[PDB]
């Protein structure tokens, strides 16, 4: 059935990176990049 | 699965799968830079000495 | 400063466990962004807009 | 100085292309490049199909 | 076995299978070279400013 | 002459009739081939040389 899918990564800039207000943020959205 | 700037090799393929690169690239030098800037009126009495 | 030109060719791709389920049609995916061309402009998005 | 190293450019990219009449452009059939730019959506690239 | 400079496209993907891709390009525009072209007058007052 | 830059991202590869046995191996060797970079040679043989 639907389940959550493990996606793994790195922080890399541009690739991931951390928001400026990740702090606040929960999940998924704390990230950003390509 | 793995979505991230991970280069793909003989080596990795021989233990799980890949798709189609997205993004070619190859191996590159990085240095540091001399930044000399353009003068002004010292252009014109650059050559000799003061 | 970068130098040099390339050394040779070798890109990013997605990674997926041998015999994962998705591959395929991630793959597919990323084939029709490919053809739909948003991806050098998310490249631009990333790297040249700032 | 006093060189004839000019080398004039008569068209710069597709934009010149597509905003120019006297030089005609086409391609190769049954090949790929004609699926790409039918299926193009890209403005300029639109127009130049 | 296609063995052949081919392009890769998502419709030729949906019929058959492709390695990975060995071999990166873009589209090309070719023209016709024009001659080197000689300044004439304007070699008076070319260089050095506008 | 070439003019412009390239348009977009895209590459040869070997196609295989869709379901056949051989591409898996012939994906490997083309791996091996390309970290062993002799294809790079052959591009100078065939582009560069003559």
């Amino acid at each position: 059935e639907n389940k959550t899918v493990v996606v793994t990564t790195i922080l890399e800039s541009p690739y991931v990176m951390m928001k400026k207000n990740h702090e606040m943020l929960e999940g998924n959205e704390r990230y950003e990049g390509y | 699965i793995a979505i991230a700037p991970l280069t793909i090799t003989l080596v990795r393929e021989e233990v799980i799968d890949f798709s189609k690169p997205f993004m070619s690239l190859g191996i590159s030098i990085m240095i540091k830079k001399p930044q000399k800037s353009k003068p002004g009126v010292f252009s014109f009495l650059d050559p000799l000495a003061y | 400063m970068k130098v040099g030109g390339n050394l040779d060719s070798k890109g990013y791709g997605i990674a997926t466990p041998k015999g994962s389920s998705l591959g395929n049609a991630v793959n597919l995916a990323v084939l029709k962004l490919n053809e739909q061309g948003l991806l050098d402009k998310l490249k631009n998005k990333w790297w040249y807009d700032k | 100085f006093l060189t004839v190293e000019r080398m004039v450019s008569p068209i710069e990219s597709a934009e010149d292309l597509s905003k120019q009449t006297e030089i005609a452009y086409g391609t190769l059939d049954s090949g790929s490049t004609k699926e790409f730019f039918r299926r193009s959506k890209i403005a300029v690239f639109d127009k130049m199909w």
